[PDB]
RNA sequence: UGAGUGUUUGUACCACAUGUACAGGAUAGGUAGGAGCCGAUGAGACCGGAACGCUAGUUUCGGAGGAGGCGCUGGUGGGA
C-alpha cells in the first residue's frame, strides 16, 4: 500500500502535532527521500468559499530566494514595450503577428505578460491560453503597461497562488536543495501576502489549516501562529 | 375607497405633500407637478 | 428564505396582508394556490423584481435558477441553441470584456486602474462558469430529455408548446443554479417527458420552490407545502 | 440531583470506500508538485471469489508463480 520509504517518512512525522515552521521545513527535508531536487510546497486551507466572486483569490507573488527554478518569459510587447523586453531579457519577446507563431510554438514558456494595448490582440490568443492558464491576468499584475517589473520579478521567483475551489490554495515555497531558512522565510512570505490577501468579508479564523510537504513525502501540519 | 395619501417628491424624496383619492377611481399611484419647497422648482410627486 | 409582515396591493385588489413565510435550506416546497392567488408574485419577490409595499422579504445570497411560467422569447428569429446560451453569462461577460480591451488601446494610462480591475473579475468570473460548457450543454440536451439535435438550429417561436418546456427547463439546468424556483415545470410536458423532470427533482440536493397544479407530481417531490390563501392573503 | 443499559439521533475526528458525459488507449473529482515512481519488505501476466457498475468496465481479497511493471514521452480533450 505504502513504500517502505514513505512509511519511515510516516514514522518521523505526527499528524497530531502541528510542528513549528522551523520543524516543519527542517522534516520536509528529511521526508523527501526520493534521491531528486523534489519541490517543497505549501497548502492553506481558507475559510472562504471562491463560489462566491469576492472570497475567491489569484495573485502573483515575489519570492526572494526563488522557485528553485528557472522561469522562461513571453512577452507580448511592441515598439518601445519590446524595448523594455530586450532591456530585460525576455526568453521569448513578441507582438501581435508573433502569437500566431506562438500558437503551437515555443510552448513551456512560465508566464506570458502582455502590455494593455496588446491585450486587445492578444486576447485571441489568450482564449487559446485561457485553458492552459497561462493568459495574463491582471490581478496577478501579468497584464502591465511596463514589462521590466515582470520580467524581473519572473527571474527572481514570482509564484501565482490561485485558491482551488475547494479553499486549499497550494503553492511551491521552494526547493529542497534550497537551505530550510530561505524555505522557511519564502514559507513566512507566503503567509504574509495570504494575510493580506484575506478578504473583508471572510468571518472567523481565516486558515483552517496550514500543512507542508515535498513532492514525494507526505503532509505535515504547521502551527499558524508560529 | 378614498384614502389619504402622501405625495413624495420624486428627485429628492421629501414628502411635501398630502392628499386623498379614491383607490377604485384611481388604482395605480397619482402623480402630480408640484413645487418642492426643499428643491425650490416644480418636479413630479408620486405617491407612495 | 424568510418574509415578515408582507404586504402587496396591485391598485385596489390585494395579494399580500401581514403574510409571512419562513423556508428552511434544503426543502423541496411545494406552492399551491387558486389561479391568481399570487403564486407567481412570490417568486418575482423573490428575484427582487417587485418590491413589497411594506414588510420584508428575505433571501439568501445563493445563486437562484429561475423558470417563468411563460416563455420569454426576445425576438422570433432566436434559435434553440441562442435561447439555451444566454442561460449562461459567458456570452455577455466576453462582450463586456472585448470592450474593455478596446478602451485599454484607446486609454493609456487614465482609466487602466478601473478596466484592469474590471477586466480581472470577467476573467475569474468567466473560468468560475468554465468555458468548457460549450460542450457540456450540446450533451445535457441528450441526457436530460432526449432533444433532437434538428431543434437546436431551428427558431424557438416554430417550436411545439411541449418542446419549449423542455427547452427552458433544460435552459434553467443549464446556468447551474442554487436554488430552483420551478414555475409549472411541466406544463406541457406529456407523459414520458414527466417521468424525467420527476426523476431529477427527486434526486436534486438543493432547495427546489416547485409552483405546481399536478397534485400527484408535486407528491412525490414536496416535503413542505406552501399554500397561498386568496381570500386571507396569507401564506 | 448521582450511577448504568439500550434505542434513536445532530455534530466533529478517524478509517474506509465512489468519482465512468463528448472525445480521449479509457472509469478524467479539483488543486499543486510531478520524471521519475513502484516491485524477492513478493512485480508483470494468469485464475477464482467479493464489491461497485453508467454494463464499458472499475475496486479489492485470495491460489499459484517468481521479477517486473508504471509514469515522462506520444495523441486526445477544456482539463491527462
Ligand atoms: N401589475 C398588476 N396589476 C394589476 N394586478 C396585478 C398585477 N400583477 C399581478 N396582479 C395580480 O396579482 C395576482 C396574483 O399574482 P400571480 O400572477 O402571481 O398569481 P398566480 O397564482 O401565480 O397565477 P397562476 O397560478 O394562474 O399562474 C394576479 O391575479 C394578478 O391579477
Ligand atoms: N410554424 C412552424 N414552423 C416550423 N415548424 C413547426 C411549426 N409548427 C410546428 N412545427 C413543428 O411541427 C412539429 C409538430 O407540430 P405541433 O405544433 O402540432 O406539435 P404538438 O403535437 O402540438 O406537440 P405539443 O403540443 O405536445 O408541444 C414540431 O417539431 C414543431 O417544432
Ligand atoms: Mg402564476
Ligand atoms: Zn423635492
Amino acid at each position: 500500500k505504502k513504500s517502505k520509504k514513505m512509511q519511515e517518512a510516516l514514522k518521523k512525522v505526527d499528524a497530531t502535532k502541528a510542528y513549528s515552521v522551523e520543524e516543519a521545513v527542517a522534516l520536509a527535508k528529511d521526508t523527501n527521500i526520493a534521491k531528486f531536487d523534489a519541490t517543497v510546497e505549501v497548502a492553506y486551507k481558507l475559510n472562504v468559499d471562491p463560489k462566491k466572486a469576492d472570497q475567491q483569490i489569484r495573485g502573483a507573488v515575489v519570492l526572494p530566494n526563488g522557485t528553485g527554478k528557472t522561469q522562461t518569459v513571453l512577452v507580448f510587447a511592441k515598439g518601445e514595450k519590446a524595448k523594455e523586453a530586450e532591456a530585460a531579457g525576455a526568453d521569448f519577446v513578441g507582438d501581435d503577428d508573433m502569437v500566431a507563431k506562438i500558437q503551437g510554438g515555443w510552448f513551456d514558456f512560465d508566464v506570458v505578460v502582455a502590455t494593455p494595448d496588446m491585450m486587445a490582440t492578444v486576447g485571441k490568443l489568450g482564449r487559446v491560453l485561457g485553458p492552459k492558464g497561462l493568459m495574463p491576468n491582471p490581478k496577478t499584475g501579468t497584464v502591465t503597461m511596463d514589462v521590466t517589473k515582470a520580467v524581473e520579478e519572473v527571474k527572481a521567483g514570482k509564484v501565482t497562488y490561485r485558491v482551488d475551489k475547494a479553499g486549499n490554495i497550494h503553492v511551491p515555497i521552494g526547493k529542497v536543495s534550497f537551505d530550510n531558512e530561505k524555505l522557511v522565510e519564502n514559507f513566512n512570505t507566503i503567509n504574509d501576502v495570504l494575510l493580506k490577501a484575506k478578504p473583508s468579508t471572510a468571518k472567523g479564523q481565516y486558515i483552517k489549516n496550514i500543512s507542508v510537504t515535498t513532492t514525494f513525502g507526505p503532509g505535515i501540519h504547521v502551527d499558524q501562529a508560529s | 375607497m378614498r384614502v389619504n395619501i402622501t405625495l413624495e417628491c420624486t428627485s429628492c424624496k421629501e414628502r411635501n405633500y398630502l392628499t386623498n383619492k379614491n383607490k377604485r377611481n384611481n388604482p395605480d399611484r397619482l402623480e402630480k407637478q408640484k413645487y418642492c419647497p426643499r428643491e425650490r422648482k416644480v418636479t413630479l410627486h408620486r405617491e407612495t | 428564505m424568510r418574509g415578515q409582515k408582507m404586504n402587496l396591493t396591485f391598485g385596489l385588489e390585494e395579494v399580500y396582508e401581514d403574510a409571512e413565510f419562513h423556508l428552511g435550506d434544503f426543502d423541496k416546497v411545494g406552492i399551491v394556490g387558486v389561479n391568481g392567488a399570487g403564486k407567481t408574485t412570490l417568486f418575482r419577490l423573490l428575484l427582487r423584481e417587485l418590491k413589497l409595499d411594506k414588510g420584508k422579504i428575505t433571501i439568501g445570497n445563493s445563486r437562484i435558477g429561475y423558470l417563468p411560467q411563460e416563455i420569454i422569447i426576445m425576438d422570433e428569429k432566436m434559435t434553440v441553441l441562442e435561447f439555451l446560451a444566454e442561460g449562461r453569462p459567458i456570452k455577455k461577460m466576453e462582450t463586456e470584456l472585448n470592450y474593455i480591451y478596446e478602451k485599454l488601446t484607446v486609454v493609456d494610462d487614465d482609466k487602466q486602474d478601473r478596466l484592469l480591475k474590471r477586466m480581472g473579475w470577467l476573467q475569474e468570473q468567466l473560468e468560475y462558469f468554465d468555458c468548457y460548457e460549450a460542450e457540456s450543454i450540446l450533451l445535457d440536451l441528450v441526457d436530460s430529455m432526449q432533444i433532437d439535435f434538428d431543434l437546436f438550429d431551428q427558431p424557438i417561436s416554430e417550436l411545439s408548446g411541449g418542446q419549449k418546456s423542455k427547452i427552458s427547463f433544460a435552459k434553467v439546468l443549464y446556468s447551474k443554479p442554487e436554488i430552483l424556483l420551478l414555475d409549472q415545470p411541466t406544463n406541457h410536458l406529456d407523459s414520458s417527458t414527466k417521468e424525467f423532470v420527476t426523476k431529477y427533482l427527486k434526486s436534486y440536493r438543493g432547495s427546489v420552490l416547485i409552483i405546481s397544479h399536478d397534485i400527484d407530481f408535486l407528491n412525490q417531490i414536496i416535503d413542505k407545502i406552501m399554500y397561498i390563501d386568496k381570500v386571507t392573503h396569507k401564506i
